């Protein structure tokens, strides 16, 4: 019956499912999502779904008919603000620029070596610098 | 900024020599300071230093040793450091220098 | 016309320097507030039917709100649904068919749509929370000087519905809006507040931005919504502090968020003096920048009485002084007058707050009584955003 | 038993107009056992031995 | 603080104002009828 | 294990109850009647369960009704406006007093 019981639980996950918008959340096993038809609805959650994913503005799924959280949907931000994709990569190798060794250095140590070797950044007590500034005559 | 509305104004001037040395001293609190390296002279030679100015510096300090693959930061290190952040645009032109005696 | 719905303001306990009398004035007020909840409740309690309960199942539940546009037939009518469709509903008889009147809104069956009920005193929330309940504790005693300030503002809010015989035995129209102006913290609001705690008549209080909304006619609608309810509520008062949002000198704006700005004062405008002459309801508005509205706004006919609020005078700072410091623990060694013969711009809102930081330097020290040295340093310690900008020696 | 008048249905008029009747199914074998066959698998299942390399990255997942 | 604390309890005690819904008054009711009226007639749909 | 299946097997169940609309609350209006509106739609005069106090049904809440008989049935938390909400601090900063000099 234990096996039943997940199984069916699963099956309230089918795929007739409409998306909301995680407005809030009221207490333990249940929402206040509204449902992207145009109203906000009081819903009941699964114990399934895990309330961490569960921030105020996840776009979860919600069950057809009787509308309640039945699944939390990833975030969509891949190219909200033109946020560089696999396919838009400019295409420019470090060996194809020319000189600007010291500028290069300079850059690559705020903007790439922090994100790689943060290791060595925390071995001295150090923050590793956040902003750069290249300025110089136009070209 | 009537009272009633804001009723302290609270000033923050830029760091004196006594709070510029403290400022250098919190912000290298984790750093693997030498011996001999006085946090004071480095805080003497920041004239009016904003106060973020003096984290610039302790962090270009331990950039300084960063790109020779260190861990410990000398004297040197910081004054060479205090030159590079602590930076001034002149005018670059006597003509307009001397428009006022 | 409902009545003037007042504000509920406990009666005031004046002792202040918390004597034994002031506690018997307290609990006095607290027995008697002891006896009114024993009334309520125990009515509640021994408080231990067929003929409304046969209207509740014909209604049933729920119950729509509708906006009633033709009385086809006495048994018939046409209402709106709330969504903006049309509807050719029956008129049931427990509905009284003379409150049934265009425009108003109507109760709707659920099921089978019909006029079940009317719906009077569906004033918007954005409105109904416009009104003062509780009222602001800040007597006229509480303020000091502005003689000739309060004189102007008590003749056409509070005389004019106490005393009404002086203006129409003389043939009168007592004046009807007023606007209150002057530099920052000088008592505009503080006398708004005053009036809010002696007038008997509902005080509807508007900070002049609520009624300024996003949708296209939200805005001026909200306007009046709020003279419509000034008017059914008796005698009223509208109190438009910071008008400069809203009343602002018309201009030929390029923008169609500022051309509705312009479009809701000119409701106001209207509301204020238009073809349908307005109620017994004063307004009162307060702005720091006169030199910024409108002409029509300020208008006389609008706004009679420009009731203007200086800067405190030596006499007047005094007077707030002791206002202000009533209630504090003064050395005897405090002369105030070393602070008022001073020729700073003092305002009211800066003698309160050299006031506090008079106190707070008191605790600096671990002192409950301020002493002479305190308010010389917390005058300094105040009296800054205006540092000093004059002309230098040119003139003798 | 078997239900309770649901709030779905009450309201357009339960025990007022129309009443419900408890709902029971007839099935019996010679039924049930040829309905079984939808998802039933055959012989050749149960002795698959699924993929060895997928096999061997879910193990190691 | 107990006089803040009784005005506030006793202004929840009583805050709930009745509001009538405009009903008739009960010498002009025809329930009976109204319930016909009710059931038989339809709400129309207002065209064009 | 009764436990565990007996606490699926209610959820199942009150997984299958219809969601509840939320709605403002312009007023009350009787003692078991309460105007609401609901987002989509207008104004609805509903009824209240009996197990909610109608004291606490203030102006501006935002109170559940039900799925199709719209009865007023949870008071829920108040509204705020999702950008409004953001403003507010639930993770500190990690800057002490000691941290600033001078
Ligand atoms: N004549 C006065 N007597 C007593 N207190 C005064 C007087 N004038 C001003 N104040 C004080 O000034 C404080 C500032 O509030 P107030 O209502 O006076 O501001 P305001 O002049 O309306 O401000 P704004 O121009 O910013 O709208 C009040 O709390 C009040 O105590
Ligand atoms: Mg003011």
């Amino acid at each position: 019956e234990f096996l039943h019981a997940q199984e069916e639980v699963k099956r309230i996950q089918s795929i007739p499912l409409v998306i909301g918008q995680f407005l809030e959340a009221v207490d333990q096993n249940t929402a206040i999502v509204g449902s992207t038809t145009g109203s906000n609805y009081y819903v009941r959650i699964l114990s399934t779904i895990d309330r961490e994913l569960l921030k105020p503005n996840a776009s979860v799924a919600l069950h057809k008919h009787s509308n309640a959280l039945v699944d939390v949907l990833p975030p969509e931000a891949d190219s909200s603000i033109m946020m560089l994709t696999s396919d838009q990569k400019p295409d420019v190798m470090y060996a194809d620029i020319g000189g600007m060794d010291i500028q290069k250095q300079e850059v690559r140590e705020a903007v790439e070596l922090p994100l790689t070797h943060f290791e060595l950044y925390k071995q001295i007590g150090i923050d590793p610098p956040r902003g750069v500034l290249m300025y110089g005559p136009p070209g | 900024l009537r009272p009633g509305r804001i009723d302290r104004k609270i000033e923050f001037p830029p760091p004196n020599e006594e709070a510029r040395l403290d400022i250098l001293k919190i912000h290298s609190r984790k750093m693997n300071l030498t011996r001999g390296i006085n946090l004071r002279k480095i805080a003497e030679l920041m004239p009016g230093a904003s106060g973020a100015e003096v984290k610039g510096v302790c962090t270009e300090a331990g950039m300084y040793a960063l790109r020779e693959r260190r861990v410990h930061v000398t004297q040197e290190d910081f004054e060479m450091a205090v030159a590079k952040v602590m930076q001034k645009d002149s005018e670059k032109n006597m003509s307009i220098k001397k428009l006022w005696k | 016309t409902k009545g003037p719905d007042a504000a509920s303001k406990l009666p005031l306990v004046t002792p202040h320097t918390q004597c034994r009398l002031k506690l018997l004035k307290l609990e006095r007020i607290k027995d008697y507030l002891l006896m009114e909840e024993e009334f309520i409740r125990n009515q509640e309690q021994m408080k231990p039917e067929e003929e409304r309960s046969k209207v509740d199942d014909l209604r049933g539940t729920p119950m729509s709100v509708g906006t009633l546009e033709e009385i086809i037939d006495d048994n018939h009518a046409i209402v709106s649904t709330s969504v903006g469709s049309e509807h050719y509903v029956s008129i049931l008889s427990f509905v009284d068919k003379d409150l049934l009147e265009p425009g108003c809104s109507v109760l709707l069956n659920h099921k089978v749509h019909a006029v079940i009920g009317v719906l009077m005193d569906d004033t918007d929330p954005l409105v109904t929370v416009m009104k003062v309940e509780k009222a602001p504790q800040e007597t006229y005693a509480d303020i000091g000087g502005l003689d000739n300030q309060i004189q102007e503002i008590k003749e056409s809010v509070e005389l004019p519905l106490t005393h009404p015989e002086y203006y129409e035995e003389m043939g009168i129209k007592p004046p009807k809006g007023v606007i209150l102006y002057g530099p920052p913290g000088t008592g505009k609001t503080l006398l708004a507040k005053a009036v809010a705690n002696q007038t008997s008549a509902t005080f509807l209080r508007v900070v002049g931005s609520e009624l300024i909304q996003k949708y296209l006619g939200d805005g001026p609608k909200l306007v009046r919504e709020l003279f419509r309810v000034a008017e059914e509520h008796a005698p009223s008062i509208v109190f438009i502090d910071e008008i400069d949002a809203i009343g602002t000198k018309r201009y030929d704006s390029n923008s169609g968020g500022e051309r509705e700005i312009q479009r809701t004062m000119l409701e106001l405008l209207n509301q204020l003096d238009g073809f349908d002459s307005r109620g017994d309801v004063k307004v009162i508005m307060a702005t720091n920048r006169i030199e910024t509205l409108d002409p029509a706004l300020i208008r006389p006919g609008r706004i009679d009485r420009k009731i203007e609020f200086p800067l405190p005078d030596e006499k007047t700072k005094k007077r707030i002084f002791q206002i202000h410091t009533s209630r504090m623990t003064l050395a005897d060694d405090v002369t105030l007058d070393d602070l008022i013969m001073a020729k700073d711009d003092l305002s009211g809102a800066d003698i309160k707050a050299i006031c506090t930081e008079a106190g707070l330097m008191a605790l600096r020290e671990r002192r409950m009584k301020v002493t002479n040295e305190d308010f010389k340093k917390s005058k300094e310690n105040v009296l800054y955003k205006k540092q000093e900008g004059t002309p230098e020696g040119l003139y003798l | 038993h078997l239900n309770k008048p649901s709030i779905q249905a009450l309201i357009h008029g339960l025990n007022r107009h129309y009443y419900s009747i408890t709902i029971n199914y007839r099935k019996n074998e010679l039924e049930q056992k040829m309905l079984l066959n939808l998802h039933k698998k055959s012989w050749m299942e149960g002795l698959t031995l699924q993929d060895y390399s997928e096999h061997c990255k879910h193990n190691e997942s | 603080d107990d006089i803040q604390q009784l005005l506030k309890k006793i202004n929840e005690l009583t805050g709930i104002k009745e509001s009538d819904t405009g009903l008739a008054p009960p010498a002009l009711w025809d329930l009976a009828a109204d319930k016909q009226t009710l059931q038989s007639e339809q709400p129309l749909q207002v065209a064009r | 294990l009764n436990a565990k299946v007996r606490l699926l097997r209610e959820e199942l169940q009150l997984l299958q109850e219809q969601g509840s609309y939320v709605g403002e609350v312009v007023r009350a209006m009787d003692k078991k009647k309460v105007l609401v509106k609901v987002h989509p739609e207008g104004k609805f005069v509903v009824d209240v369960d009996k197990n909610i106090d109608i004291n606490d049904v203030t102006p501006n809440c935002r109170v559940a009704l039900r799925n199709d008989s719209y009865t007023l049935h949870k008071i829920l938390p108040n509204k705020v406006d999702p950008l409004v909400s953001l403003m507010m601090v639930e993770k500190v900063p990690d800057s002490t007093y000691e941290m600033i000099g001078g």
